[PDB]
RNA sequence: GAUGGGGUAGCAGAACGUUGAGUGAAUCUUAGAUUUUUUUUUUAUAACUAAAUAUAGAUGAUAACUCAAGUGAGAAUGGU
């Protein structure tokens, strides 16, 4: 999503949009620039090794 | 003796001492990836 | 009253008058490593020297590229290039592929439909039924 | 066809005939007047200088007219006293004294009467807006054959028709 | 870095330089074969063939540019081809002799010329580029060439008000071509229409030097040669550049002031009338003799178009497509100069 | 009019005009022997700051 | 290529030729002695030389891609001419696809209901290449019964005679003389 | 120069062969327009097509600011007697533009998504045959006038740029020969 | 689409609708969808 | 050699009077009509010849103005006329591939043909004076 | 100024490509290795030039020569 956002805002200029003021993206229930409680606090059971 | 890179055409051309300038100015790298680390995101989750 | 065009130059040809060599430039790309650049190596030493000092009117630029098939780009005039690629051909091959690219122009390649090409107009007049003897049905 | 070459045989027109008498027992020099339009590079020696050597006779004598079409007559039916009395009548009511008015009582062409005198300005700009509030009427597709009028009479004068 | 040690030897004061040294001519392969391509005499040097690149624009120095070098040059190309089309066609209008020189040694054609020379442009001057590059900045338009030309008095209401100005007079006020005299950095931009001109200019200024260099170094008759040869070898149809207005007046003006008979529009043939696309093949002739034809759709068409013709066989009229030119004379030992037909001038109509 | 060769087994052939008619053919291991102009050539050729055209010429 | 680099108008432009199918043609007659005995071109002797006219196969330009066709005016097809009994026992047949509707016709019953000009046209139509340009070929095609036609003014002319007029010949000679004084 | 918004629905529970028609009635329109006739539509799927195109709207407003010049645009239609734009789309319909913000529906295509189900149909014989339930999804290109005014100014440029029709063409002859044939 | 309960994102998006379209707050481009060094 | 026709002797000068002229050469036997500076194309590539080569075309079927045409019996006197061409280089066209196969038949023999061609200029076309002939 | 030139069954010779291995603890790669695409050129079942997109320092790719085969698919009412 960065690789796209990245090339609007060089591209649009002064039509940038507020991506800050958009939906959720289903895909991961997250909002813009927020992280999830599983990937911000690190809870994922990593192995032995 | 060696390979021609971009960069030497560049020079031959006088554009590479233009574009050293405003690299310089906007802070990217000039030859180079700059201090800045590898991703990681996927690495901090334990990606193999 | 005669108003003169502001919009119409004259034309170009090469050939009449002066003649200009199409290849401006050749660059030759070497191995030291690859295998396939054996016989470049032998020509850019025994064929290079003697045939780039009978075409002082091309730019030749031998340099390296190592992890690389070796190519024969020649840059022509009209802006366009020609890479040849000579994996694995002796030199007196070489000589008959960059002799290929100096007498070639930057032109892509098109079929035979016409022989002559011409931007003159006719000595006589394109027919026209109008200025003969007339024809009876 | 299937090739090029059964295409090009299909296709073919011989040649004139004055080429295919080809000579025998030497060279010669044949007439042969093609039938086509003459460049406007054949100066007829109408258009050629008294000094010019090049001027000789028909090429054909070394081996009534078509009907007309547009032969105008100039006419001067009006005295100089005449134009002053143009010119006070056109600036006293350009409106009854129109230049079809003044062109029929004086015998002179309508062009000339408006070369002697020219109405005031806002007389002038209402025959403008006559003709440009008639020029709304028209549809897209009149004021477009009426775009190409005007578009070819200024390509037959640059040489393209 | 080390491990990429510069491909070209150069001191560390050369990217201040506006432009390259002379002796960096000695080992640059784009002049050696610039030089050969076009084959140039050995009496020219490669440092003076590498001053003929530095445009005014990268070198402000009255040496080590091209401004002196175009301008002899200039006047070499605008002599040459001003006597050979007075020669090959002495009835042309001056509207029309202007625009033919502006065809052969303008801009646009010049332009073309630097091209077909494989003369590849520099992206920025400096001290380090190939010396074997056309050097100019496009975006200083500040430096103009010298001319012989000088600046109208009326110039400012002439732009604004739409002043009138003469065809006579631009032989004296006007450039060669007619036309008016005088009418840190970011590159993030595009291109621009005074880009597009500047470069175009830079073009024109390298073909006009190589000629005054030619002239300095070979001499006038190898001068006048190459102009034959690159500039004068190019094809132009000069029929194409007449615009008429009311070409029937100008005919019977014609017919008057050389005491013809006045011109009568004759239909010769015809086909097709009252249909959509008929033909009209009509005729002027003054007396017996046909001075031009015309075929067009309309029958006024038909006789406007006719008497072009008529007016183009007039002015196009040619001694020979291969005239003798005064220039012939001063070279040596020539033949006896002939005196050249020389016209009245143009017709002025209503 | 044949321009500058270069013959794989003879050598670089000059320019011949058979016009004014002498095609030689000069092979060696210098840049001399070929008959060419080399970068010394051109180096003399720059430093002539003196020849000059006769003015009668100029 | 410098032969087909000009001006192309005048050689794609359409002449309206005429023929009369009761003139006497020296070249389309069987018989030609006595002059007296040379009739006109017969039904399928004029078709094939007006197909070659529709197909404008007779200029040095043509094309079979291209329309460089010209038109026919065809007059007097009342009295077109025909051999042996053809007028009487010659049929036409039609067919829709229908069993039992075949439509047979002969030709003096054809030239009571459409006139000579229908059966001029079905003959040149089938001399015309069977493809999507036969159509606006054959309508150019002007047969009339009789003299009159509204293309009277269409017909080419020089000097103002149309071709095939008492005095034609001599005012084109007569034009061709004055092209002669000019470079 | 020009704001654009590319909005993909959610997973409706219908077929391409079945939305498709819905899509291309919503094409072109406006999204006023395109509201009213899903209103009234009878088709089931025409009720979640508008509240897909009032959440695109939403976004077109919110993130890419369209339709914000309503109130300035109008200003200048009546109080300084301005007449609005006449255009005309591809299709040929003469519109005419007096808010050069108006959102309108670019482009719009359906795509097929995954599959919501499968029901077997048991038939005679012992035989049996799946059928899937099919899920599609709706893309609307959302744009405002300002980008029809403008495609409309190219085609007529691009067709008075195409010269006049004259009646004598210099038609090609397009055969070499090497030989005079007139 | 029309059945799934609108979410806290959805409730905000409608807010911010009526004003930009009322005109208390101007549009303004987004300053946070890419951290760029150029800043253009 | 044979003297030229007293016919010829007096048109000639009236032939390279009139502004244009043309010429159909013979390369080889097939013919070329060619105009001053015209490009001619051969369908073949003329061994030895280099970019910027001058050959002088001494075999003219026809060398004719508008109006007036000269042509030779087999062929015309050389001494009339000059034409000259000059080598612009060799040109290729792009690899075609024919398939020979016959029905009922997998095998499909494959024939790759790139042709190069020599492309000429005519460069020089002017007719001799020959009052002293 | 060499001679020769269609081809089924069938026989024969010379090559390319694919997968893995040896040289290889080798060579190359943010001065862009690799990117299923597009483009350009070269007598070309193949490689090459350049462009666009993304970003790897080796669990990456690789010339040349050689070695070994689970090595080449529009056809089996073939299988998934
Ligand atoms: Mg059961
Ligand atoms: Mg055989
Ligand atoms: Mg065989
Ligand atoms: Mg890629
Ligand atoms: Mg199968």
């Amino acid at each position: 999503a960065a690789v796209e956002a990245r090339n609007e805002d060089w591209m649009l200029g002064p039509l940038a949009p507020r991506r800050e003021l958009d939906e959720i993206t289903l895909s991961n229930g997250n909002f813009f620039g927020s992280l999830s409680p599983t990937r911000a606090l690190l809870e994922s059971e990593v192995s032995e090794e | 003796p060696r390979r021609v890179t971009p960069v030497d055409k560049e020079r031959m051309v006088g554009r590479w001492k233009v574009i050293q300038k405003e690299l310089q100015k906007r802070e990217l790298p000039v030859l180079g990836t700059g201090n800045h680390g590898k991703y990681v995101e996927l690495k901090w989750l334990g990606s193999k | 009253t005669v108003k003169a065009l502001t919009q119409i130059s004259s034309a170009g040809r090469n050939g009449v008058g002066a003649f200009v060599l199409q290849c401006k430039k050749l660059d030759i790309h070497y191995s030291d490593w690859a295998g396939s650049s054996r016989g470049m190596n032998g020509f850019i030493k025994s064929l290079l020297p003697k045939f780039a000092a009978a075409n002082p009117q091309i730019e030749f630029v031998v340099s390296p590229r190592p992890a690389k098939h070796p190519i024969l780009m020649g840059h022509y005039i009209n802006g366009r290039t020609k890479a040849i690629c000579v994996r694995n051909m002796e030199p007196l091959e070489i000589l008959k592929k960059a002799e290929l690219l100096r007498d070639a122009s930057g032109e892509k390649p098109q079929k035979f439909k016409k022989p002559v090409t011409s931007t003159n107009p006719s000595v006589r007049g394109v027919w026209s039924p109008y200025h003969g003897q007339g024809m009876a049905v | 066809q299937s090739t090029a070459n059964r295409t090009k045989r299909m296709l073919n027109i011989p040649p004139h005939e004055s080429f295919l008498n080809v000579p025998v027992e030497g060279d010669r020099i044949i007439f042969n007047p093609p039938s086509s339009e003459a460049s406007v590079y054949h100066t007829p020696f109408k258009f050629l200088p008294r000094s010019d050597p090049r001027r000789r006779a028909n090429i054909y004598k070394l081996f009534d007219l078509p009907p007309v079409l547009y032969n105008p007559t100039k006419s001067y039916n009006v005295t100089p006293e005449q134009v002053e009395e143009i010119r006070e009548l056109r600036a006293k009511d350009p409106k009854k004294y129109s230049v079809t008015y003044l062109s029929n009582k004086y015998n002179c062409t309508k062009v000339f009467i408006m070369m002697c005198t020219q109405a005031p300005r806002e007389h002038q700009e209402q025959h403008k807006l006559a003709r440009a509030r008639t020029a709304e009427n028209w549809g897209p597709r009149r004021a477009a054959a009426k775009l190409d009028a005007r578009r070819r009479k200024e390509m037959l004068h640059r040489g393209e028709i | 870095n080390d491990r990429f040690p510069p491909l070209e030897p150069l001191p560390p004061a050369a990217e201040s330089l506006p432009s390259p040294l002379p002796e960096r001519a000695l080992t640059s392969a784009k002049l050696a074969a610039l030089h050969a391509r076009l084959n140039l005499s050995p009496k020219i040097p490669l440092q003076t063939l590498a001053r003929t690149l530095v445009d005014a624009s990268a070198d402000e120095n009255p040496q080590f540019n091209n401004a002196n070098l175009a301008f002899v040059g200039q006047t070499l190309i605008n002599y040459h081809i001003a006597e050979w089309l007075l020669c090959k066609y002495p009835r042309l209008p001056q509207g029309i002799l202007f625009s033919a020189m502006k065809a052969y040694a303008g801009p646009k054609p010049l332009l073309q010329i630097a091209r077909s020379w494989g003369v590849d442009t520099a992206a920025v001057p400096g001290g380090e580029v190939d010396p074997g590059l056309l050097q100019f900045d496009a975006l200083k338009p500040g430096v103009a060439i010298t001319n012989f030309g000088y600046k109208r008095t009326e110039l400012a209401y002439l732009e604004k008000f739409k002043w009138r100005r003469g065809m006579a007079s631009r032989v004296v006020l006007d450039d060669d071509f007619g036309d008016v005299v005088r009418s840190d950095v970011s590159y993030d931009r595009y291109g621009n229409p005074d880009t597009r001109a500047a470069a175009e200019r830079a073009h024109a200024y390298f073909v006009r030097a190589v000629v005054g260099a030619i002239y300095a170094h070979c001499g006038r008759e190898a001068a006048k040669a190459f102009v034959k040869a690159h500039i004068m070898s190019r094809t132009l149809d000069i029929a194409k550049l007449f615009e008429f207005k009311y070409p029937t007046r100008e005919l019977a003006a014609l017919c008057a002031r050389e005491d013809f008979e006045p011109p009568v529009a004759r239909l010769l043939s015809e086909t097709g009338r009252q249909s959509r696309t008929p033909v009209f093949v009509v005729g002027i002739y003054s007396g017996s003799d046909k001075l031009g034809e015309g075929a067009a759709s309309s029958l006024d068409h038909a006789r406007f178009k006719a008497a072009m013709n008529a007016l183009k066989a007039w002015y196009l009229y040619s001694p020979g497509e291969n005239p003798r030119v005064p220039s012939d004379m001063l070279e040596e030992g020539a033949k006896p100069w002939t005196p050249a037909y020389i016209d009245m001038g143009e017709v002025i109509s209503r | 009019k044949q321009v500058r060769r270069f013959i794989p087994g003879v050598g670089v052939q000059d320019e011949v005009d058979f016009s004014k008619v002498g095609a030689v053919v000069r092979d060696g291991k210098r840049a001399g022997d070929l008959g060419v102009r080399t970068r010394s050539d051109w180096e003399v050729i720059g430093k002539m700051k003196s020849v000059l055209p006769k003015v009668k010429a100029l | 290529m410098s032969q087909t680099v000009g001006a192309t108008r005048l050689a794609y432009s359409r002449v309206w030729h005429h023929i009369s199918a009761v003139t006497p043609h020296p070249t389309l007659s069987t018989i030609k002695a006595p002059s007296e005995a040379i009739t006109p071109p017969s039904l399928g002797r004029l078709a094939s030389r007006i197909a070659t006219i529709l197909m404008g196969k007779h200029k040095p330009i043509w094309d079979p891609s291209t329309d460089c066709g010209d038109y026919v005016v065809v007059t007097n097809c009342a009295g077109l001419y025909t051999t042996g009994h053809k007028k009487w026992r010659k049929t036409y047949y039609r067919h829709n696809t229908r069993p039992g509707s075949l439509q047979a016709i002969t030709m003096d019953a054809l030239m009571e209901k459409h006139g000579g000009a229908e059966v001029l046209r079905k003959a040149v139509s089938g001399m015309l290449p069977k493809n999507r340009l036969r159509d606006k070929r054959l309508a150019r095609l002007k047969a009339f019964e009789g003299d009159a036609h509204p293309y009277k003014e269409n017909l080419v002319r020089f000097g103002g005679k149309v071709v095939g007029a008492p005095g034609w010949e001599e005012a084109v000679k007569a034009i061709r003389e004055a092209d002669m004084e000019r470079l | 120069t020009e704001r654009k918004l590319v909005y993909k629905t959610g997973y409706l529970p219908t077929s391409v062969k079945k939305l498709v028609h819905l899509s291309r009635q919503i094409r072109g329109k406006t999204v006023s327009e395109a509201l009213v006739q899903m209103q009234f539509s009878k088709k089931k799927m025409a009720k979640e097509v508008k509240t897909e195109l009032l959440r695109a709207e939403a976004k077109a407003i919110v993130t890419r600011g369209m339709g914000l010049g309503k109130a300035a645009a109008a200003a200048a239609q009546k109080e300084t007697g301005a007449e609005p734009v006449k255009i005309q789309t591809k299709d040929g319909k003469h519109l005419e533009i007096r808010d050069p913000t108006r959102i309108y529906v670019a482009e719009t295509f359906v795509n097929k998504g995954f599959t919501r189900g499968v029901e077997l149909d048991y038939r005679a014989r012992g035989r049996v045959f799946k059928m899937n339930k099919p899920t599609t999804t709706m893309t609307v290109v959302l744009k405002e006038e300002k980008t029809r005014i403008r495609e409309h100014q190219e085609r007529v440029a691009k067709k008075l740029r195409q010269g006049p029709w004259v009646h004598l063409p210099d038609r090609p002859v397009t055969s070499q020969r090497q030989f005079y044939s007139w | 689409p029309s059945q799934f309960e609108v979410t806290k994102d959805r409730k905000a998006i409608k807010a911010r609708q009526s004003k930009f379209l009322s005109g208390e707050e101007t549009w303004a481009p987004g300053k946070v969808n890419a951290f760029l060094n150029s800043k253009i | 050699q044979p003297p030229i026709s007293q016919q010829v002797k007096e048109l000639l000068p009236v032939l390279a009077a009139q502004p244009g002229h043309y010429t159909t050469i013979h390369i080889h036997g097939k013919p070329y009509l060619v105009t001053e500076g015209d490009t001619v194309k051969l369908p073949f590539k003329m061994p030895g010849v280099a970019p910027g080569d001058v050959l002088r075309l001494n075999r003219a079927s026809v060398i004719g103005s508008r109006d007036l045409t000269l042509q030779g019996a087999p062929y015309v006197d050389e001494r009339l006329f000059e034409c000259r061409a000059i080598v612009m280089g060799t040109e290729s066209e792009p690899m075609r591939v024919m398939i020979k196969k016959k029905r009922r038949c997998r095998k499909k023999k494959h024939v790759f043909s790139k042709h190069k061609y020599t492309v000429l200029r005519i460069n020089q076309l002017k007719i001799n004076d020959v009052s002293s002939l």
